[PDB]
């Protein structure tokens, strides 16, 4: 059945567009680094303005998949698939094409020793995100989840700082492709039953109590690592200090969200019966990673490490919206997710201008910075606010919103997730006053550099974005709210 | 005089790396096993009962019977 | 549109491509090698879809042939 | 001097802001939230004038 | 101090003081009161006013949502 | 113009912030004074066509959350409650505007400070004006951030940071249960309107389940809510803030601390009156809590030898006296304290400042003395402030001082008892150390050093008219002000304030009170003053009580570090969290047993594995015909022989026994 | 392309659906699952219009609002109980 | 493992390969075809597993490159009689593609290596810094690697999918977690080889000669099948169904 | 400021993070004695009964003590 | 002549079709549910 779409703009092109770059930056010479340079970054920022557009066409009154599209594998059509977007996966879409250009624009100055390979990598890894993100099938979205680890593992080892990266890289992959064979199991097992792996006809299909437990079990083992939950989150600090800046960037904006997305689009709608039973179970792993990880932000003395740990506590936060199974915890979990991948990233962003420039993430070295910095100062500060959850910033909507919906359910969970406020506050201002705060320290660095015209530019969007949805969420929440209603609904009719 | 790069401290880089290398330290102790049962099972285990009592007590606050968790 | 010809013509002339990189030799060495893989490339191309098909029809036949015998049990 | 980057990203800046600007502005209200509003005042109105 | 005189910041850091920063005040004073201009006329058409004043008041020069909100059982 | 007043000093903060390098010093503080200075006039012509012309104004911009029934809005409320702060806040932030303007003249970062000043105007409307539980919570959060970025606006000075560390921690606890307290709300009613959920509040009469125990909804809010208020305005539990906050510059200390701030909580528990009205058992705690602070602050402030920790926990003294009133269900009476408490405490810091700036940054008062005659000026304001401050009879301070105390005694209830009896006590100790600062500071034979007072200077006129000007109101704003705010019957706060018929107590507190009772503040005032004269004028042998006495020393030192609080506090809660943090969470979990029993111990094991399953390829041809030969011997013995031996063997066994063959040597 | 207005939909329940079995008709069963969803947003949309007069009630009348505003609170406190995906069930 | 190793390197290469496809047609039409029934693939099951076991530890112990496809193609031979084990038509069917997707790939791993011997690389240590002294082949073996392993959407996925399939098909969960186990060493061990390629910054380098223009097109053809072989798999599909069909029929 | 400490001997656990007088339990015994007088003062307010003492009669208010007006039924 | 009013027109130009969309969906669950019987019978086919 070709489910064709009618519009112009669809999601096969913007799938294309970064392919077509990588395939041209494949042929040329590396003594021509202007011109790759360039290509590279229009070919993001081609791809960042259709997703735009795509933003523009969207329906936010159905609760159908939108702008749906079918690809043929077989002449015989028994497999047949199909993509399309709703209101929980479009910004993500939109997020991934926004993300990758700024990867491109903060490797520029290193542009002459990374080479092509680098852009390549990372329009390579686009073009997968975007695909994972827009996949109608349990099957392609197992299959282009695992292709980014290809990617992901060049970009941790080839370009990363220090020989640490050798370990980082190593965990990372076996961590993620664990994760991804459980998965697999799940699609063969529920293959079996219904001899087809379209979500779709999934989402209409009934599943016993006994097997959708099992089936949210063999679902859970690959998010839990994804997402990450306790106690299998220990690969997380490793590859996302490890990796070069851009890497963590795309690490933590954008695979972080995987586990969460893989919850929204598959266990919590295709099994509510299982949903239902470990509620408590995933209430208790997601307080004790709030709780534990955020204290072990407190005592960490590296600049990557406080970052990539505050991650942790940030995505367990989603998990209890997610599992609150209402408008408020559903609609806040999503704004939290597209809220973490522009706040974490621009703090990873922070991190890497210190380290560009000093070589070094121990916090002791750093402290007054306000001196001779002041720029940088500024800018690290709001996105230092964003990260506590300040009223008025992105991150503060999506918090409370959770917090609502975790206190319709139940009242305890909900004020074991609200002491994250007291513990974010504690290590994300600590963070800032010892780096920034205080008198410089001359005798480990004496020579300095405030933000040149590529940095700032690169910090602007992620200042507007934040502020925009930190004061009207509203033009997020309006397309959201009829697909988030539809999957609160889903296995239920009263 | 030279560079914008850190002076590199031989004491604090040894702070730095014996960090990152604590699971070489780490010995079975007494203390270790009253930390990690504690902490690692007794409190969690808690933090479940707590929450599944929270379902049930509202349960019948509602006059329904205690719903069933995995 | 895509046609069988396209695509091979265009895998052959990144095969003699390829080629020419994995022995460190300029891309375009030897220009007329290009146009024969593309040529060959396009032959392969359509060869192998016509192929797919006879093999569909023969795949038919056997299957039915194998559901005849497998009614016969139930007679 | 203008570095390579400037121009591409000055106008994927510009480009930005008038998709955004306008297409939000410009495409239809269809929100679950404007539509069940309308419907639920006519009920209202519907059960109000009707005893 | 010495080396703070090469650093750029918004504020100005230390001591600043700009030769013409009698024109740039008054120039900052012009934008804050053309900025003025559009909040005060939004304010007035979003001022909600249920009850009558004992006596006049400045705001019922300006300001036309006097005395509106009586048909409570009608609002949505 | 009601936008204007809000936006106003954003406008002002803005230009500094962004454009300060271009105004410079004297630049970006006539901007910020005339934009917060105009707003202050627009605010008295708000608070003259609400509260005097009895007509409110209700604006609403745009929704911020509106997800389902959650409906959080840009929406402001200007009541009779709202313009008495408007006025408060307005008006004390343009007199610091301008005494800043000369007080920090010499300071190389003057345009910061003015920004930040502006910022704190701003968030401050923000939290008086906002019409629902979430606006509310964005001011809250907002001075929370300006307080923390002007105690630490020395950012080179250690003790500053950790100061605004503690201040920020401190308060994101109480911002912990207000945000509890709004989720509660919304549950309960479904909305975070506060005119709804006021209109709707008498009805609910449900249970709740809040951590595995069954409560009453309202209560429970009203409680949660109210650690809000204990964290914003220094209460017992989340108070040692406040003295610690001094380390920011003298006018941040007027404004935030002492004024405008450290009133939110008050503030928002008369905001809330029509909702707390229904939860006796809050307003039991609230009683109990205030009573408490007071007494803790005053008991504490005796023995501070730094002019502006005196100050500060005085102000922690009267923040109790005014939470208690609410306790008590007298609103009226906890505001009208507010609004005087805002006039001389206010005036005490400036004119501290001034002292301090005069004798060149010195602020120990056993290094003064002798100043009345070298600064005439100051010693005037400050007596002044503190006579209203202590409630001489016809100031300021006594025409709300004395009605709380007067209303807690006619509270026939065991808390009511509880206030009386530490509220009373309190005020012979608030006298004490009232004048035991005037004393030491201006009035005993100096006690200083020769080279400040051969520099000294007093007030200049930008730093002497906010002076003056708050010791009109010090000494005439309570007596204009009481039958508006307080009087009989009054129709002031229309339906800001809502006391419901079987609390009211006001006619009672005025008439069937004996006489005596009215008398006991202004006696006990006396002898605090007569006994700070003897102990800083006469006994000269009294000290040395402490320098032998081993329980007579431990009591000073009891007195001087505050009840031990910050120090318990810190040994057994703050170093205990931090040490979980490492030696549990990090050492023992994350890098111990997960990795042992994760990535470092599975790496070890399939090592070992596979280091003996090479060492089965020999090399020799000799054991490669062995393992053919014993493949074959197994294959004919499990897959042909087995038919008796299921008799004397199990399968469960034969598995046992292959993977226990790998323990072996 | 797309007509301008508002979006339209069916007013009734589909026809189809065995409320006994309801993974019987899955394409009834998708469209019970729409059509409730609408149809709760309506309810929800119907609290919102009553909280709006709870709250003109309250800044019109003042002091009076217990009396005067007795019927609207009811009234808003009724919807609310059982309303979109909270604290109640059906 | 020691006559891969000590055979001349195209000997091993045409030993990997060839008998492999003759032996399985005998013994499919040997045994399929026979009937003695359930014992005949209870040897082949438990042996799939010791294979597939044994084969990914030992590799994961190699430190030379022979070896170590040496081992990896007994693992991978236990995951092809898994196909035999079951004893149904798709096993027979997967167990054919099996066999075709290992041989493309063991003939490009062959010519990767061949093309090696002329600097006579021995070590996987040898094949540091490759990335540098020759990008696009360091990328062409990356790919065979990470096909080896698995990976999807490499040719190597097909049969790692069907390992799974009849696990789940004839009711088998601990051959399904010996599966995922072995999956992930093999995994770690092929991986480590790109990490030597890529990662590695040594001190000494081994500068290799160009390989000839056959080896390269053998290369590029077969490269060109293991990434997108998953695009247009009907041929071999209905071709496999096809010869297990005329099995008995 | 003026120059600050490089450290010259290894640095131990617990330095990202390193009351002088009064020992650790002794303070804790001392603030405990302070929050006791509290205790035992408003156990005093208990056994006082003040509540027994009120020298009026609680507040009648007409019209039923204002039921209508107090939002109950008309 | 308007921008917005040409906006408008040309947002609403871009909009997919929302019976047809919804046409479509229903197709592809319809047809499957019925579909979904044809290959699980040649899994259940004999090897012999």
């Amino acid at each position: 059945l070709e489910h064709f779409c009618e519009c112009y703009f669809n999601l096969s092109g913007l799938i294309l567009c970064p392919v077509l770059g990588s395939i041209i930056l494949l042929f040329i010479p590396n003594s021509r680094i202007r011109l790759i340079r360039l290509i590279g970054l229009c070919a993001s920022l081609i791809t960042f303005l259709y997703s735009l557009v795509l933003w523009i066409q969207f329906d936010s009154s159905t609760a159908k998949f939108q702008f749906v599209e079918s690809l043929r594998w077989l002449p015989y059509e028994n497999i047949n698939f199909y993509l399309g977007i709703d209101g929980i996966s479009l910004f993500f879409v939109i997020l991934t094409t926004f993300l990758i250009p700024i990867c491109i624009l903060v490797g520029w100055s290193g542009m002459r020793s990374y080479g092509k390979e680098y852009i390549i990598a990372f329009l390579i890894c686009e073009f997968l995100m975007i695909a994972v993100f827009c996949m109608l099938d349990l099957l392609l979205f197992y299959v282009f989840f695992e292709s980014v680890l290809i990617p992901m593992f060049i970009i941790i080892g080839v370009w990363g700082s220090r020989q640490r990266k050798i370990k980082a890289a190593y965990q990372f992959f076996l961590y993620t492709l664990l994760g991804s064979l459980f998965m697999l199991l799940a699609i063969l097992l529920i293959l079996f039953q219904t001899g087809t792996t379209d979500l779709q006809i999934l989402l209409t299909t009934e599943f016993s109590e006994r097997r959708q437990i099992f089936l949210w079990i063999a679902f859970f083992a690959s998010f839990a690592v994804k997402v990450p939950m306790v106690p299998v989150h220990i690969w997380l600090p490793e590859a996302h200090v490890e990796a070069p800046t851009a890497g963590s960037v795309i690490l933590a904006g954008i695979l972080l969200k995987f586990g969460t997305y893989g919850f929204l689009r598959f266990s919590i709608p295709m099994f509510p019966e299982a949903t239902l039973c470990f509620t408590p179970f995933i209430y208790t792993l997601s307080a004790i990673a709030i709780i534990y990880t955020s204290l072990t932000t407190l005592r960490q003395i590296d600049l990557k490490k406080i970052i990539a740990y505050s991650s942790v506590a940030h995505m367990n936060l989603v998990t209890i919206g997610m599992f609150s199974l209402n408008i408020q915890g559903i609609g806040g979990s999503i704004l939290l997710m597209l809220s973490h991948g522009l706040v974490s990233s621009a703090l990873f962003l922070c991190v890497g201008v210190l380290y560009d420039r000093h070589k070094t993430r121990l916090v002791r070295y750093y402290g007054g910075l306000v001196s001779t910095m002041p720029n940088f100062s500024t800018i690290f500060f709001f996105f230092t606010l964003a990260n506590m959850s300040l009223p008025g910033t992105s991150s503060f909507i999506g918090e409370f919103l959770i917090l609502v919906g975790a206190f319709q359910r139940n009242s305890l969970v909900a004020t074991l997730a609200a002491l994250g406020m007291i513990l974010g506050a504690a290590y994300s201002l600590w963070l800032y006053n010892r780096v920034v705060s205080g008198n410089l320290k001359p005798d480990f660095l004496h020579k300095f550099s405030d933000l040149n015209g590529r940095e700032v530019f690169i910090f602007i969007p992620f200042l507007v974005g934040l502020v925009w949805m930190g004061v009207y969420p509203k033009v997020f929440l309006d397309c959201m709210h009829t697909s988030v209603s539809n999957l609160v609904q889903h296995g239920k009719f009263h | 005089g030279g560079g914008m790069e850190t002076n590199k401290n031989k004491f604090i880089e040894d702070w730095g790396s014996a960090r990152e290398n604590l699971e070489h330290n780490f010995r079975w102790t007494r203390r270790n096993f009253a930390l990690i049962g504690i902490f690692g099972i007794a409190l969690p285990i808690i933090v479940y009962k707590g929450i599944v009592k929270d379902f049930h007590m509202q349960d019948e606050d509602a006059g329904r019977p205690h719903r069933k968790f995995l | 549109p895509i046609s069988a010809t396209m695509v091979g013509a265009l895998l052959g002339l990144g095969t003699q491509m390829y080629s020419n990189a994995l022995r460190k030799l300029p891309y375009m060495r030897h220009p007329w090698e290009h146009v024969v893989g593309m040529g060959l490339g396009a032959v392969f191309a359509n060869q192998l879809v016509k192929w797919d098909v006879k093999l569909k029809e023969d795949l038919d036949v056997m299957l039915a042939k194998a559901r005849a015998a497998n009614e016969r049990r139930y007679f | 001097k203008w570095e390579d980057w400037e121009l591409p990203c000055y106008i994927t800046s510009f480009l930005t802001i008038v998709i955004l600007g306008v297409g939000l502005n410009a495409k239809p209200d269809l929100s679950i939230e404007t539509w069940a509003h309308q419907k639920a005042l006519e009920r209202l109105e519907m059960e109000k004038l009707a005893t | 101090g010495d080396f703070r005189a090469k650093v750029w910041s918004m504020t100005g850091g230390p001591n600043c003081r700009p030769k013409h920063w009698r024109r740039n005040t008054a120039i900052a004073m012009f934008g804050v009161f053309l900025v003025c201009i559009p909040i005060a006329k939004l304010s007035a058409k979003l001022e909600q006013r249920p009850h009558m004043p004992v006596r006049p008041i400045p705001s019922q020069i300006w300001c036309k949502n006097f005395g509106t909100k009586d048909d409570y059982e009608k609002e949505h | 113009m009601y936008l204007l007043i809000v936006f106003l000093p954003l406008l002002g903060s803005s230009v500094a912030g962004f454009f300060g390098r271009f105004l410079g010093s004297e630049g970006s503080a006539i901007m910020t004074t005339t934009c917060v200075s105009f707003s202050s006039i627009l605010s008295l012509i708000a608070f003259y066509e609400v509260a005097l012309g009895a007509s409110a104004c209700y604006l609403r911009i745009a929704p911020w959350i509106s997800s389902e029934m959650f409906d959080a809005s840009w929406g402001f409320l200007f009541d009779s409650l709202t313009v008495v702060m408007l006025i408060v806040v307005t008006f004390i932030s343009s007199l610091v505007h301008l005494y800043s303007i000369s007080y920090m003249s010499e300071d190389p970062h003057s345009p910061r400070f003015m920004c930040y000043l502006s910022i704190f105007t701003f968030f401050m409307l923000m939290l008086v004006t906002g019409d629902n539980f979430l606006q509310l919570f964005l001011g809250w959060e907002g001075v929370g951030l300006a307080s923390y970025l002007l105690i630490h606006f020395w950012f080179t000075r250690l003790q500053a940071d950790k100061a605004a560390i503690k201040a920020m921690l401190v308060n994101r606890v109480g911002d912990f249960g207000l945000a509890l307290g709004i989720l509660g709300c919304f549950t309960l009613f479904q909305t975070v309107d506060f005119s709804t959920i006021f209109a709707c509040a008498s009805v609910p009469r449900n249970s709740w389940i809040f951590c595995n125990m069954r409560l009453n909804a309202i209560s429970l809010i009203c409680i949660l809510l109210f650690i809000g208020a204990v964290g914003k305005s220094a209460q017992i539990g989340l108070h040692t803030w406040l003295p610690d906050a001094m380390e920011g510059p003298t006018p941040v200390s007027a404004l935030i601390h002492a004024a405008t701030m450290v009133t939110a909580g008050v503030f928002m528990i008369a905001r809330c009156s029509p909702l707390f009205e229904y939860s006796p058992t809050a307003l039991i705690v609230i009683t109990f809590a205030g009573a408490m602070t007071s007494f803790l602050a005053a008991t504490t402030g005796i023995l501070q030898n730094d002019l502006k920790r005196v100050i500060a926990y005085s102000t922690c003294s009267q923040l109790g006296y005014m939470i208690f009133a609410c306790g008590i269900s007298n609103y009226s009476v906890s505001v009208f304290h507010l609004m005087n408490h805002a006039f001389f405490k206010a005036l005490l810091f400036l004119s501290a400042g001034s002292v301090i700036h005069a004798m060149s940054d010195e602020q120990d008062m056993r290094k003064m003395g002798g100043l009345a005659s070298s600064f005439p000026l100051t010693y005037a304001m400050m007596l002044i402030g503190s006579l209203s401050l202590i409630g001489f009879p016809f100031l300021t301070g006594f025409y709300s001082k004395d009605v709380i105390l007067e209303l807690a005694y006619t509270k026939y209830t065991i808390s009511g008892n509880f206030a009386f009896w530490l509220g009373s006590v309190s005020v012979l100790f608030t006298s004490y150390y009232s004048f035991r600062l005037l004393f030491l500071t201006f009035l005993v034979p100096t006690n200083s050093f020769g080279r400040d007072i051969s520099r000294c200077h007093d007030a200049p006129i930008p730093m002497a008219i906010p002076l003056i000007l708050l010791a009109l109101g010090s000494l005439f704003v309570g007596y204009l002000a009481k039958d508006m705010m307080i009087g009989l019957g009054t129709n002031f706060w229309a339906n800001s304030l809502l006391v419901l018929p079987k609390n009211e107590i006001l006619a009672e507190s005025e008439f069937a009170a004996p006489t005596i009772i009215k008398l006991i503040p202004i006696l006990f005032s006396t002898l605090g003053a007569f006994v700070a004269y003897n102990v800083n004028l006469v006994a000269d042998q009294f000290q040395r009580a402490f320098q032998t006495s081993t329980f007579c020393n431990r009591l000073y030192s009891f007195f001087n570090k505050r009840w031990f609080f910050d120090q318990v506090l810190n040994d057994f809660l703050v170093r205990s969290f931090l040490r979980f943090g490492y030696e549990v969470s990090f050492e023992a979990l994350d890098k111990g047993a997960i990795e042992i029993l994760g990535p470092y111990g599975i790496s070890y094991t399939f090592r070992r594995l596979a280091e003996r399953i090479s060492q089965l390829q020999s090399g020799f041809v000799y054991h490669y015909a062995f393992a053919m030969l014993l493949g074959l011997t197994l294959f004919v013995t499990f897959f042909c022989m087995w038919d008796s031996l299921s008799s004397w063997v199990d399968n469960r066994l034969s598995f046992i026994l292959i993977v226990s063959s790998f323990y072996t040597k | 392309g797309r007509k301008k207005g508002l979006p339209e939909f069916e007013e009734s329940a589909p026809d189809g659906f065995d409320p006994e079995n309801p993974y019987k008709d899955p394409v009834a069963m998708v469209e019970m699952r729409e059509h409730i969803v609408r149809e709760k947003w309506i309810q929800i949309e119907k609290a919102k219009i009553l909280r709006e007069k709870v709250k003109w009630c309250y800044r019109v009348e003042g002091v009076n609002h217990y009396q005067k505003c007795r019927h609207l609170v009811q009234q808003y406190l009724d919807s609310t109980r059982g309303v979109g995906w909270g604290k109640d069930h059906r | 493992p020691d006559i891969y190793e000590g055979s001349p390197t195209p000997v091993t290469a045409f030993l990997s390969i060839a008998p492999k496809i003759s032996i399985f047609a005998n013994i499919l039409r040997v045994f399929i075809y026979g009937s003695y029934g359930a014992t005949l693939q209870q040897i082949f099951f438990f042996c799939s597993i010791a294979s597939m076991i044994l084969g990914a530890l030992a590799a994961m112990a190699q430190t030379k490159v022979k070896r170590l496809l040496a081992y990896s193609s007994i693992g991978h031979v236990g995951y092809i009689c898994i196909g035999f084990s079951c004893g149904t038509i798709e096993g027979i069917q997967s167990l054919l593609i099996g066999i075709f997707i290992y041989a493309l790939m063991t003939m490009d791993a062959f010519a990767i290596v061949l093309a090696l011997r002329q600097t006579r690389v021995k070590y996987i240590a040898d094949l540091g810094a490759l990335a540098k002294t020759n990008p696009i082949l360091a990328i062409t073996f990356s790919i065979t690697m990470f096909s080896y392993a698995g990976i999807p959407p490499l040719a190597g996925f097909c049969s790692k999918f069907y390992l799974f399939f009849a696990a789940l098909g004839c009711g088998a969960y601990f051959l399904a977690l010996v599966g995922v186990v072995t999956s992930v060493i093999g995994c770690f061990y092929y991986i480590r080889l790109v990490k030597r390629m890529f990662f590695d910054t040594p001190r000494t380098w081994i500068l290799y000669e160009p390989m000839d223009r056959n080896k390269s097109l053998l290369l590029a053809m077969t490269s060109f099948f293991i990434t997108l072989f998953l695009l247009y798999p009907s041929p071999l599909f209905s071709v496999t169904h096809q010869m297990a069909l005329s099995l008995y029929l | 400021v003026g120059k600050h400490i490089v450290p010259d001997k290894p640095l131990s656990v617990n330095d990202e993070l390193m009351a002088d007088t009064v020992g650790k339990y002794e303070a804790l015994a001392w603030l405990s004695g302070g929050l006791g007088f509290f205790v035992g003062l408003g156990l005093l307010a208990v056994l006082n009964d003040k509540a027994s003492k009120v020298p009026f009669t609680p507040r009648v208010y007409p019209y039923d003590n204002l039921r209508v007006e107090l939002g109950g039924e008309p | 002549g308007f921008i917005m009013e040409f906006a408008e027109n040309l947002v609403l130009r871009l909009m997919e079709n929302p019976e047809e969309r919804d046409r479509k969906a229903r197709e592809h669950i319809y047809e499957m549910h019925e579909r979904c019987k044809k290959i699980k019978e040649m899994w259940a086919l004999p090897i012999r």
